[PDB]
RNA sequence: GGUUGCGGCCAUAUCUACCAGAAAGCACCGUUUCCCGUCCGAUCAACUGUAGUUAAGCUGGUAAGAGCCUGACCGAGUAGUGUAGUGGGUGACCAUACGCGAAACUCAGGUGCUGCAAUCU
RNA sequence: AAGCGUUCAUAGCGACAUUGCUUUUUGAUUCUUCGAUGUCGGCUCUUCCUAUCAUACCGAAGCAGAAUUCGGUAAGCGUUGGAUUGUUCACCCACUAAUAGGGAACGUGAGCUGGGUUUAGACCGUCGUGAGACAGGUUAGUUUUACCCUACUGAUGAAU
RNA sequence: GAAAUCUCCAGUAGAACAAAAGGGUAAAAGCCCCCUUGAUUUUGAUUUUCAGUGUGAAUACAAACCAUGAAAGUGUGGCC
RNA sequence: ACUAAUCGAACCAUCUAGUAGCUGGUUCCUGCCGAAGUUUCCCUCAGGAUAGCAGAAGCUCGUAUCAGUUUUAUGAGGUAAAGCGAAUGAUUAGAGGUUCCGGGGUCACCUUGACCUAUUCUCAAACUUUAAAUAUGUAAGAAGUCCUUGUUACUUAAUUGAACGUGGACAUUUGAAUGAAGAGCUUUUAGUGGGCCAUUUUUGGUAAGCAGAACUGGCGAUGCGGGAUGAACCGAACGUAGAGUUAAGGUGCCGGAAUACACGCUCAUCAGACACCACAAAAGGUGUUAGUUCAUCUAGACAGCCGGACGGUGGCCAUGGAAGUCGGAAUCCGCUAAGGAGUGUGUAACAACUCACCGGCCGAAUGAACUAGCCCUGAAAAUGGAUGGCGCUCAAGCGUGUUACCUAUACUCUACCGUCAGGGUUGAUAUGAUGCCCUGACGAGUAGGCAGGCGUGGAGGUCAGUGACGAAGC
RNA sequence: GACGUAAGUCAAGGAUGCUGGCAUAAUGGUUAUAUGCCGCCCGUCUUGAAACACGGACCAAGGAGUCUAACGUCUAUGCGAGUGUUUGGGUGUAAAACCCAUACGCGUAAUGAAAGUGAACGUAGGUUGGGGCCUCGCAAGAGGUGCACAAUCGACCGAU
RNA sequence: CGUGAAAUUGUUGAAAGGGAAGGGCAUUUGAUCAGACAGGCCAGCAUCAGUUUUGGUGGCA
């Protein structure tokens, strides 16, 4: 017997490969597993982690989100990265002209970067292009500006959103939300 | 609690800056090694001084063996040892070869007399007498007569084999 | 039937000591406090307001607010399976400085003195502070110090 | 039908299987129930001394 | 070093009895017009430091003093207590091993120290 | 062992205290049984225990004899017939050597009986407005099955 | 008179503080006198019970308006 | 009561699969993880919600904010103990002083009650001047330390402070030990919300295999070796095997392993061979053993049973009669190496038998009160029976000591299976990259969760699959 | 790594060498039996089941978490500030497949009971961290930029 | 009257049977049965490696 200190046998709690069965995304997969173990860049291992991600895991990113990065110091002329969807945006109306690598690109943002001067690339030329990630700048959506992280945490006093199906006066503003009714959370 | 030793241990006090150089206490202690020697050197010196083992320390360890081991002795045995009831004071008086041979048969016979265990035994003093007549029990003095002698009568023969085809005899 | 208010079971507790009871002395009234200070909870009997709970006695907090007669102080409750953060309204009578924090504020002092002596020479000047060692070896001499002691006592009734 | 009143046996063994976690301290504090006086006034001084430095650093 | 005012810790400072105290200060003391308060200038208020007294207050000393404070290999590593045994004992309980460890008791010593300002043969 | 016992604590008793045993009392508990272990008593029959009533042999006495009392070995052997009561318990008559105490699922209901409790009928007293209540009285009230296994009592029987 | 009013000495609280008990309090938290309405307005924060929900009770504030006092200060009901 | 074998509301059909917090049942395998009977609230107590325990999905990062542990430093507490010539409240006993309603007693009182003063015996869960142990809070640094000066409507008499800052300096001993198995964080949901047992603390109760709490460890949920037997005790927790070594417990035989060695104790006409645990007490015993204290004895001590049983004396009263032995009273020495107003047995009573006290005979140890080991008495229940059984007596019993030996699914090594983790592997990896391979660790499990697979009916596709030369079934 | 001057050898990152018999029921497997030791009847409720708790005489077949409306979390897929062809219409090899307009649902705006009003002082802010990237470095590191995310102080919108 | 299971039964054959029977580990005995000659089966010895056990002897403190 052995006074065992911690769980035995616990898997790791992370994505050792993804879940989806796209063929092409476990190519990319194949391809940056390679990246990852013959190459020293931590960019390459962040990217392999970031391939195996789910849908919430990658929210979009918006050309906007894309333009406000390659504003910062010295980035006007990296290769972003979006290990996701890079979605439009209208409200911008000045685009810069840059090189994007994506998994995926809507209509709207293919139109605007190449438009704009821009490039978009897939994952596997940036691998060409970029093998150990030189000159590139990871970006990554908003993750908790999602609908159903409003009612994680639901409770007294802790401000968060009620699981509601219909809202209005009638529904849940009453006993419990105000002091005239009893008490407030 | 093997066949036991008679170890000379000396402890003191920690060395104070009022006082250093303490009084430097000793013991005889009997005991099967020098492990048990110093635990019964601590146990006896908290009933007689303010100190324990944390306070003070050990300075000397040393076997004392027999100054004539080889010659037959008459030992007055001192002891204090705690009955089913109460505590008595009791005087054996043992013959044999040394020391701890002596005090390894009054172990042996407080437990079979009194079922005084070990730990329930102080051993108070051993001091051999001198000179014969100031002996006092007479299960000792009797082996202290003139030209001793006795028999053995019904020997009892040890057969290595099962079964004997003799039907054998008890003669000595 | 059962009783949980405020202050039960608080009747040693809120005790004053031994032939100090009467009037607070004005030592505790010039302390001062300041966000950070580490403080130690001691509710005195004779100041009914501002007063800790029964479980606050003897905790050790920081003061995170500084009002006119009384401290704000942070005391982590476990409460279940977790330590929750407490907040405490505390006038200056029922808390003192914890003198832990001093010593420390001095060895973090003399830390620096140390080092900035050994800057010019003589580098690895032992900051760390290190457990009691094993004793090391020495000579004790009988001079003066013949040992002699007797054996166990034997039993007497002593009554 | 007497059942058993109260007993917190099993409730440490509980409490722990988890590990009781400490409050997560943080540098910047929440300055919830810190005296209003102060707090108006620090959102004064903060508001100043972030104009310092942008008027110096820039 | 005495004394005064404001203090800190709050009897080593308290309490009882008896003695001393130059100088200064403090004090008792003298007076009732005004401000003021009373049954009562006793207290409280004001006025003159003048008619006086260290008698008291105050301060210090004296006491195999009470109390208090400090320390002790004084009691005592005792009572107690954490941990251990397929230890003892019918049991009540007890012993041992590895640790921690008192109170009363008995002795010895001591009887305020000190901060800011002012003042004094 | 303070006293009683004419004197004498212990022949026989025995205060004030105190140590036990038993599980035939009654309490206390709720572990088993609520897809049910037939809930009182008696009759019948066997066996067991000893804390022995008688009987055998003894020891002690405030044992002269007779009769008694105390104690030992001892459960081998016996311990009854009746009036009243459903009774267990009790009480009385009488005989006797003696009318001792208990256990065995408070032995024993596919052994019986059914007086009692304890369904449904009915009456009385008290209580309740009432329906009704009462370990209060009173009367009437279905007692099933073995042909299986074991056990027991008897009866055959292969193989040597 | 053991005692009805007056006087002095001792008195660490052996009294009193609405109501149980505990704690607290002596130029007071008790007694008497004077003034008074903070037992008021507007919110958040906190403690106990606790799910860190509610209710009750309480704590320190902030922004007002007041009470009292020479003043510092105290006062957001009852010494807790 | 009866109303078609149906009656305290018939029968038939439908609403109706009426509801059920209640009972029963709930169907393949393997792998990994793995509980709760507790908090709060509820017309709640056989239920539910809530928090907790558990699984799964993971996410952000990569050795840290850390820890069912200690040390150092600094707090807190009022229980164990202790105390009552310290407070409160109980409580025993006398002393000394005193004065009033208290004592008949001066008309100032040996032979008094309170009260005061100094002592004395004993106590407290709801007493306390003290006061542990165990447990418990905090701190041991880059979110730190120091220097200089910037903001503010706060605050100060006043940049005096407060808080937050600019700039500069400090480094692996960066500010104790040990460890860290990755660390932190989130979502979602199962079961559970009857508990019970053991040590220690502890309440009610005479007690209980009783009822109720605290901490911990367990059983439940768990097999294995041992306690014959047993949920909980001891030991040790479990993939499939081999070898070795052991734990607890044992080694006469059943039964593996010494009828081993050593010192003692015990003889039971109810021996003993009981951790939990399956019982025995007070009180006793010239049974036997060991010991404590006191006294006597070689100048010949205790006993053995040899001699003397003395003056007043037949001691006073009285007993029908008491003379050494009915009682009241007595107990003086005339004394001797030595004989009492006699230790007893006695007579009407004496008398007489016989002794403490003393020797012409001895010869070595003796006497008393006790202490505790074993054994015995105390010690009585019902079918025949249980140190487990047989049996065991310088034990095969009891106490103690020393070795050797036996064997758990435990430990060590190795193999194989699986799981988890960390990795390697692309210029033909000499084509399986959810593949091949390297390295290390791990494996119990109810309720429950998840994963990988097996099997059945039918459906799309494919194998131009099988088959009257035999399909399916059995 | 060891020995040896070296070649090379070795017990140094896991067994080789030599020899015999048989080549079949010989070893082995399966099965019946015997022997040694062990093994209580499953399911269920339960703190506790082999229970003197309950269901089960046997066998075959049938036999119990399904479907639907709405929804939470998570995952996969398409498109993405949009998204959803299938109410309908067109078409058809005809309940299939393919094509499509206008609406509508949800989302892109909140807040208040409501009347209403309605989201940039600033490089969509400041501070502390923060993967990755860039520059200087042999590296350790230093500096710059710092998405997501965490804490905090602000700013804007609605209510008061 | 397709096939034609099981419970249950008859006959035949085989086996075992002192108050159940059934089962687990291992082996004996009886029965029955699969594959391999271009190494298959069971063994013996020597020299080694790993893990152990049991001795003999040497040199030191
Ligand atoms: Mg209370
Ligand atoms: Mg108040
Ligand atoms: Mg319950
Ligand atoms: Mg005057
Ligand atoms: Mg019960
Ligand atoms: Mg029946
Ligand atoms: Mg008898
Ligand atoms: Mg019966
Ligand atoms: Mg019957
Ligand atoms: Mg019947
Ligand atoms: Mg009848
Ligand atoms: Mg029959
Ligand atoms: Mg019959
Ligand atoms: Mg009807
Ligand atoms: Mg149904
Ligand atoms: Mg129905
Ligand atoms: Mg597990
Ligand atoms: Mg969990
Ligand atoms: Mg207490
Ligand atoms: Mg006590
Ligand atoms: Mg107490
Ligand atoms: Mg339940
Ligand atoms: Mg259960
Ligand atoms: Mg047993
Ligand atoms: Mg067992
Ligand atoms: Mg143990
Ligand atoms: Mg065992
Ligand atoms: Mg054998
Ligand atoms: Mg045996
Ligand atoms: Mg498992
Ligand atoms: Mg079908
Ligand atoms: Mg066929
Ligand atoms: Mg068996
Ligand atoms: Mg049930
Ligand atoms: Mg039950
Ligand atoms: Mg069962
Ligand atoms: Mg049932
Ligand atoms: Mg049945
Ligand atoms: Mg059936
Ligand atoms: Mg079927
Ligand atoms: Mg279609
Ligand atoms: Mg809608
Ligand atoms: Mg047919
Ligand atoms: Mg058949
Ligand atoms: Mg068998
Ligand atoms: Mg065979």
């Amino acid at each position: 017997g052995i006074d065992h200190t911690s769980k035995q046998h616990k898997r790791s709690g992370h994505r050792t490969a993804p879940k989806s069965d796209n063929v092409y995304l476990k190519l990319l997969v194949k391809l940056y597993t390679f990246l990852a173990r013959r190459t020293d860049a931590p960019f390459n291992k962040v990217v392999l982690k970031a391939l195996f991600l789910s849908k919430i895991n990658r929210p979009p990113v918006s050309v906007s989100r894309i333009a406000r990065a390659l504003k910062q110091e010295g980035a006007a002329n990296k290769t972003v990265v979006v290990v996701g969807t890079v979605t439009d945006d209208a409200r911008i109306f000045e685009f810069p002209k840059t090189t994007v690598a994506a998994l995926r690109f809507t209509a709207g943002a293919r139109a605007k970067i190449v438009k704009a001067g821009g490039e978009c690339i897939t994952l596997d030329q940036l691998a060409v292009r970029a093998p150990k990630g030189q000159n590139t700048l990871i970006l990554r959506g908003p993750r908790n500006s999602r609908e159903a992280v409003r009612h994680f945490g639901m409770g007294p006093h802790k401000g968060k959103a009620p699981r509601i199906l219909s809202t209005g006066r009638k529904f849940e503003r009453a006993r419990g939300r105000r002091r005239s009714k009893g008490f407030k959370v | 609690m093997a066949h036991f030793k008679e170890y000379q241990v000396i402890g003191r006090r920690l060395p104070t800056e009022s006082v250093p150089e303490p009084k430097l206490f000793r013991m005889r202690i009997f005991a099967s090694n020098e492990v048990i020697a110093k635990s019964r050197y601590w146990y006896f010196l908290q009933k007689l001084h303010k100190v324990k083992k944390a306070s003070g320390e050990i300075v000397s360890i040393n076997q004392i063996n027999e100054a004539h081991p080889t010659k037959v002795k008459n030992f007055g045995v001192w002891v204090r040892y705690d009955s089913r009831s109460g505590t008595h004071n009791m005087y054996k008086e043992i013959r044999d070869v040394s020391r701890v041979a002596a005090v390894e048969t009054l172990y042996q016979d407080m437990a079979a007399r009194h079922r005084a265990r070990f730990r329930s035994i102080h051993i108070l003093k051993v001091a051999e007498i001198e000179k014969t007549a100031d002996v006092k029990r007479q299960y000792v003095k009797q082996f202290l007569t003139k030209d001793l002698k006795f028999p053995l009568p019904h020997r009892v023969q040890k057969s290595t084999k099962t079964f004997s085809y003799k039907r054998p005899s008890t003669f000595y | 039937g059962k009783s949980h208010g405020y202050r039960s079971r608080t009747r040693y507790m809120f005790q004053r000591d031994f032939r100090k009871h009467g009037a607070v002395h004005l030592s505790t009234y010039l302390k001062v406090y300041k966000v950070g200070d580490i403080v130690d909870i001691k509710a005195n009997g004779s100041i009914q307001k501002g007063m800790p709970h029964k479980f606050y006695q003897g905790k050790t907090g920081v003061v995170y607010n500084v009002t006119k007669s009384s401290v704000g102080v942070i005391i982590n409750k476990m409460v279940g399976n977790r330590y929750l953060e407490k907040r405490l309204n505390l006038r200056v009578e029922h808390i003192k400085h914890s003198k832990c924090r001093q010593e420390f504020l001095e060895r973090v002092k003399a830390n620096a003195a140390k080092r900035a002596e050994a800057k010019a020479q003589g580098v690895a000047v032992q900051l760390k502070r290190q457990p009691a060692q094993p004793r090391e070896s020495r000579i004790v001499s009988t001079e003066g110090n013949v040992p002699q002691t007797l054996a166990p006592v034997p039993y007497e009734t002593f009554i | 039908a007497k059942s058993k009143n109260h007993t917190a046996h099993n409730q440490t063994r509980k409490a722990h299987r988890n590990g009781i976690k400490k409050p997560k301290t943080y540098k910047y504090p929440s300055l919830k129930g810190v005296d209003p006086k102060f707090r108006r006034n620090h959102k004064h001084a903060l508001h100043g001394t972030a104009k310092a430095l942008a008027a110096a650093k820039k």
